[PDB]
């Protein structure tokens, strides 16, 4: 009909936004993971290199 | 934000499409029932025609 | 009818999965970001005890 269309097309907006939003979280989380292990990684190679050192 | 905005006016946007469909509903709806009425006064029209064609193909 | 309500149900079902996924996807970015943080506010100490270690 009319009204019903206009509904549907609401209804559609707000699944575009939310599943956008969740996409763009999940490559977020994503990055920021990769970020922490990249750092954790670099910490272990300073305490072997502490290690090293303290030899 | 500019989701915010866009939200409502997608939101305004569905206010009124919703009542344009309730108001279309409503004006729709009195014409079926002027229909309606057309309908009953027509059944009246067949039934007066059908008793005075009766009498006079009885006479 | 039968279609909006399937189809309305349908929508609102991948709105709600999408928010819920953001949700948890944004729920562990913080979490991950606060301990990449700890990781740097470590890793700068062991680069000083080294620094020491090494005079």
């Amino acid at each position: 009909m009319d009204a019903i269309k206009k509904k549907m097309q609401m209804l559609k907006l707000d699944k575009e936004n939310a599943l956008d939003r969740a996409e763009q979280a999940e490559a977020d989380k994503k990055a920021a993971e990769d970020r922490s292990k990249q750092l954790e990684d670099e910490l272990v190679s300073l305490q072997k290199k502490l290690k090293g050192t303290e030899d | 934000d500019f989701d915010d905005i866009h939200r409502k006016r997608m939101e305004k946007d569905l206010n009124e499409l919703q009542a344009l469909i309730e108001a279309h509903f409503e004006n729709r709806k009195k014409e079926e029932e002027e229909l309606v009425s057309l309908k009953d006064r027509i059944e009246r029209r067949r039934a007066e025609r059908a008793e005075q064609q009766r009498i006079r193909n009885e006479r």
